[PDB]
């Protein structure tokens, strides 16, 4: 009614208009990813191919933007600040497959992320890094994975496992055993709303961005199918 | 030498326990059994403040009890006018991971902070008319979980580095650092006289600090899990804490131990936010169970429920005149209750 | 106050048996998961075993699989680790660790450097 | 018992009106259902609501009583608006199918491609192209092109205000209103079926190491086909074959076509959890 | 000497917290209840206000 009230209402409408413009402008065909891992993993170098303590990484694949956030300025206690990443499309979990001693620690971290109340909807894009070093360690055989996982002795390679053409059967068995160790936790308590996408990535792999693109496409497609009662 | 110090600390703990037991003449529930219950406290959503496009992480009222600031995952620090739902301001944020926001008692400044370990002071009374970052406070080595304005010049911030800091805004330096918590300090609450403030950390303990001396006067234990919220009583001689064990507990500063506990068997979701009404009779707690429960602070009986939020209730504040209660939520909506 | 006092453990010959016991105070033992965390000299903390609220689900580190037996006594508020056939690689300080939140099957910061809900720990030496 | 029939058609009309009104009010009110997909569904609901309220009473009068109790000009108006609104409903079905095709097969670019501008263009096309086609053909052009004496003869022989379309007019209206949107709807849901089935098979595979798509797409496509296909088949057959079908067949097929608009809200809004829960919160 | 230094700091803090004076819990609860009774009439949440008085009507 009064001039001040009319000016306030017009300012509110202008603020709402600018706010709606910012929202779609920054959220359409862009996806946010939480980069998790340990010190030994190559988390900082997974998609670094064409890259305040939260290293933000931005990369593009097919006109779709991905904002990858790496939190690195906090203490080792993470049960609180990890709830800020509920709305990310995927969690990029990087594991050092060559380090068996800390591999159980990585498995426990993966289990905690999988079963968290605020992260049980987010699908994890597991990246089993350092595949070359894992292959070298298994081929050398000085360090035996059976010591850290006694049930590897009874393990056999899955039938549909697809090894590399020049890949040794022992290396195939070890890497697929580690992948199955992660997938057992993935499928034990998974509610079906989120999935784990394991990838045997290396230190020089240049297709991790495309892998993340395809996995996020699959995640969003499955979310759309679930929303439309098609899955 | 180490064993002697450990044994002396253990005997000091035993002496403190004995003194607290001696002071525990009666209980708040037993004393307040005579007074009548407040009855079914039912409120309704008087305003739904739409305009946030992502989860609302924090809010803070103004001293005028009309303007409130909210922070959200979208990266916007919107100052609202709850009376008319008009948006007075909308401040872009450098980092969208803000966990807290504070609105100065004078209303000239608004602060925010979060995973970027930085408390950013924004000037609202700028002569140019465009809000700008007046000062960025750095020095915290963990995420900044709460901040409260002492005045236009001083601010108190708690961080995930187990420390609370007192800042001088015009200089941008830590005037005083408060240490003693062994877990991520999750929230802080200023006393009415602003000479003391409590903090609730992830060690299931709450500590009362002296702002001027930088020393901790008391440590309050009893909670089972990480404390998520803390709020002084209007009297200034007590406070309430909400934790991950789905329990609210009220502590008395002079009695040096808790008075009453607010828990139920069916309540298995932790408290994200606590706040008191103007008289302190009602303790409002926001839970992860999408709802908020209005507790009877003197009888620990749930007097009402603030149902109406579609996601997790992250923040909860009561006006300085006690006229309304605002609850934000992860559903990107902030509601005014009365 | 959340307190977890560890008892038992000490000098033992290789191949021997030790039974660590942890006494809980200040919290409901049945609502939380319990872990066993050990810190070898010169090494960081390592998660040894696990047990759910009831005790039906038990998890172990592969090294201690078939040798250690985690036992929970909800009525007695005591957590046990029946260590059988000890070896010199097991010399470490053992901490009983309580998961941060009740009614949850995730345990984030159990192996943290300054986790609030561990105990003082008992030295276990094998020789 | 003819009066008893009325009860059935009135029940159909009221069901159509209430379902479409519920969809419209919920979408326009909730402030959380202003997604472009919900805008397409809202426009389809308003098409079906207008079709109900306007056409279905007078069409009921014509179907039940073999005589037009309204003006001869109102006959042209009613035929034009019936063709308009039926074609608009089928166009909206096709556009919703295309929107869900984009959501399923282009998940990362779905927000960009299916925006409010594109949805508004779709709504404008689905409202206007049927409008121009139907009204022009009925009024300015001639459905009975060729001055078919049978046009006049059939109109009197059959129920009042008969929808007579010449061979060319019949083929054109059939292809424009049913086949062109229907073929797109068939292919886009079949591809959606294939994708959803392969994804469900992949989930079943790894976990072992339901088919809700069948139920949902069967409901959608069966409702559409059973409600419309017999009507349009018989409609396109009548210009040929020398119009042997009885009038009662035309009047039951017309009411099947109206039954599609009756069942559209149930298929497209009430079927999904988000609308059910939001309507409950209301 | 980190462990002994932290133990010494803990000892000093515990002694400083122990030497303070604590009143009876009955007195504390009586004071809290008296404050709640005194300020009950000024609390809009406890006492419903007329629809004209509340600015959020
Ligand atoms: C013969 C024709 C022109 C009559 C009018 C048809 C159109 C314009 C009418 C019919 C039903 C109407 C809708 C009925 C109810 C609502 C819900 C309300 O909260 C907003 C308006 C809205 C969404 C109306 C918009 C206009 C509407 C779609």
């Amino acid at each position: 009614v009064s001039a001040e009230d009319k000016a306030a209402a017009e300012r509110s409408k202008m603020i709402d208009k600018n706010l709606r413009e910012d929202g779609e402008k920054a959220a359409a065909a862009t996806h946010r990813l939480l980069l998790l891992g340990a010190d030994n993993s190559g988390k900082s170098t997974i998609v670094k191919q064409m890259r305040s303590g939260i290293f933000e990484t931005k990369f593009q694949v097919d006109k779709v933007n991905f904002h990858m956030f790496d939190v690195g300025a906090q203490r080792d206690e993470r049960r609180k600040w990890i709830q800020c990443f509920n709305d990310v499309t995927a969690i990029i979990f990087v594991v050092d497959s060559s380090d068996y001693n800390r591999l159980q620690e990585a498995l426990n971290d993966f289990k905690s992320i999988w079963n968290n109340r605020w992260l049980r909807t987010i699908s994890v894009i597991l990246f089993l890094n350092k595949q070359d070093l894992l292959a070298e360690k298994v081929l050398a055989g000085k360090s035996k994975i059976e010591d850290y996982f006694p049930e590897f002795a009874r393990y056999t390679t899955p039938e549909d496992a697809t090894p590399e053409p020049g890949e040794d059967p022992r290396v195939t068995r070890a890497k697929y055993f580690i992948r199955d160790e992660f997938l057992r936790i993935s499928t034990a308590s998974g509610d079906g709303r989120h999935y784990c996408y394991p990838h045997f990535t290396c230190s020089v792999d240049t297709e991790n961005a495309r892998r993340i693109f395809n996995d996020c496409r699959d995640i969003i497609q499955r979310m759309h199918l679930r929303q439309y009662e098609l899955l | 030498e180490l064993d002697q110090l450990r044994q002396e600390a253990e005997q000091l703990k035993n002496q403190i326990r004995d003194a607290r037991k001696a002071c525990a003449d009666a209980t708040l529930s037993q004393i307040t059994n005579n007074i009548d219950p407040v009855g079914r406290i039912q409120m309704r959503t008087r305003r739904t403040l739409r305009g946030h496009l992502a989860k609302i992480y924090a809010m803070h009222w103004g001293t005028d009890s009309r303007l409130l600031v909210s922070a959200s995952q979208d990266g916007k620090l919107i100052i609202w006018d709850s009376y008319t739902t008009n948006k007075v301001h909308a401040i872009p944020l450098r980092s969208s991971w803000v966990m807290t926001c504070a609105y100065a008692p004078s209303g000239n400044y608004v602060a925010c902070g979060g995973l970027d370990n930085i408390c950013s002071i924004y000037n609202l009374k700028t002569r140019e008319g465009n809000v700008r970052v007046s000062r960025e406070l750095a020095g915290h080595t963990g995420y900044l979980s709460c901040c409260r304005f002492l005045d236009d010049n001083q601010i108190v911030t708690s961080s995930g580095d187990t420390t609370c800091a007192l800042w001088d805004i015009e200089t941008g330096q830590q005037t005083t650092t408060f240490t003693g918590h062994t877990g991520d300090v999750m929230s802080l609450s200023l006393a009415p006289d602003t000479r003391l403030f409590v903090s609730g950390a992830c060690d299931a303990s709450a500590k009362l600090w002296d702002v001027r001396e930088g020393m901790c006067r008391q440590t309050f234990t009893g909670h089972e899990s990480d404390i998520n919220a803390i709020c002084f009583f209007p009297n200034g001689n007590a406070f309430a804490t909400g934790s991950d064990d789905a329990t609210c507990r009220l502590f008395d500063l002079r009695a040096d131990q808790e008075l009453m506990t607010y828990s139920h068997d069916n309540i298995i979701c932790g408290i994200t936010s606590v706040s008191f009404s103007k008289s302190g009779r009602l303790l409002l707690a926001g839970y992860d169970d999408f709802n908020c429960n209005v507790w009877d602070a003197l009888k620990a009986d749930r007097a009402g429920v603030l149902a109406g939020h579609d996601n997790r209730v992250s923040c909860l504040g009561v006006t300085d005149d006690g006229m309304a209660v605002a609850t934000g939520s992860w559903d990107s909506f902030l509601k005014i209750w009365n | 106050q959340v307190q977890l006092q560890e008892s038992g453990g000490g000098l033992v010959q290789p191949g021997g048996s030790l039974r660590l016991s942890c006494a809980a105070s200040g919290f409901t033992f049945s609502n939380y998961k319990m872990n066993w965390v050990r810190q070898a000299p010169g090494k960081g903390l390592e998660w040894v075993s696990d047990i759910s609220q009831s005790g039906a689900s038990i998890s172990y580190t592969g090294s201690v699989k078939g040798r250690f037996t985690i036992s929970r006594d909800n009525a007695k508020n005591t957590l046990y680790l029946q260590m059988n056939s000890l070896k010199p690689e097991d010399t470490a300080v053992y901490y009983c660790a309580r998961c941060p939140a009740p009614f949850t099957r995730d345990c984030f910061d159990v192996t943290s450097t300054t986790y609030a809900y561990r105990g003082q720990g008992t030295q276990v030496t094998v020789s | 018992v003819r009066a008893s029939l009325y009860s059935l058609m009135v029940l159909i009309i009221l069901t159509t009106l209430v379902g479409n009104l519920i969809v419209i009010v919920s979408i326009s009110h909730f402030k959380q259902l202003h997604t472009p997909t919900n805008w397409l569904i809202h426009s389809m609901a308003t098409v079906d609501f207008l079709l109900g309220c306007l056409v279905m009473p007078y069409s009921m009068v014509r179907s039940a009583e073999h005589c037009w109790y309204f003006g001869e000009v109102f006959c042209k108006i009613h035929t034009s608006t019936d063709i308009m609104l039926s074609s608009a409903s089928i166009f909206h079905l096709s556009f919703i199918s295309i929107d869900r095709y984009y959501a399923v097969c282009d998940p990362l670019r779905y927000k960009a491609k299916m925006n409010i501008l594109v949805i508004c263009v779709m709504i404008f096309i689905s409202w206007s192209v049927p409008a121009v086609f139907a009204f022009g053909m009925i009024f300015l052009e001639l459905n009975f092109k060729g001055a078919e004496e049978i046009y006049y003869k059939h109109v009197h022989c059959r129920g009042g205000c008969s929808v007579f379309f010449s061979k060319i007019s019949g083929v054109l209206t059939f292809m424009t209103s049913f086949y062109i949107p229907g073929s797109i709807m068939l292919c886009v849901y079949y591809r959606i079926y294939l994708i959803a089935k392969e994804q469900a098979r992949l989930i079943s595979d790894a976990n072992q190491k339901e088919r809700k798509a069948v139920k949902t797409l069967g409901i959608v496509m069966g409702v559409f086909l059973i409600c419309w296909c017999p009507f349009f088949i018989c409609t396109v057959m009548d210009p040929f074959l020398h119009y042997i079908i009885p009038p009662t067949l035309n009047d039951v097929l017309i009411w099947f076509g109206y039954l599609n608009s009756t069942f559209n809200p149930m298929v497209y809004a009430f079927f999904y959890p988000w609308f059910r829960k939001a309507l409950k919160m209301m | 000497t980190a462990s002994i230094a932290q133990a010494r700091k803990l000892v000093e803090q515990l002694k400083m917290e122990a030497n303070i004076d604590r009143i009876k819990v009955s007195k504390a609860a009586a004071d809290l209840m008296a404050y709640c009774e005194a300020h009950a009439k000024e609390d809009p949440l406890l006492t419903p206000v007329p629809a004209s008085e509340n600015p959020f009507r």
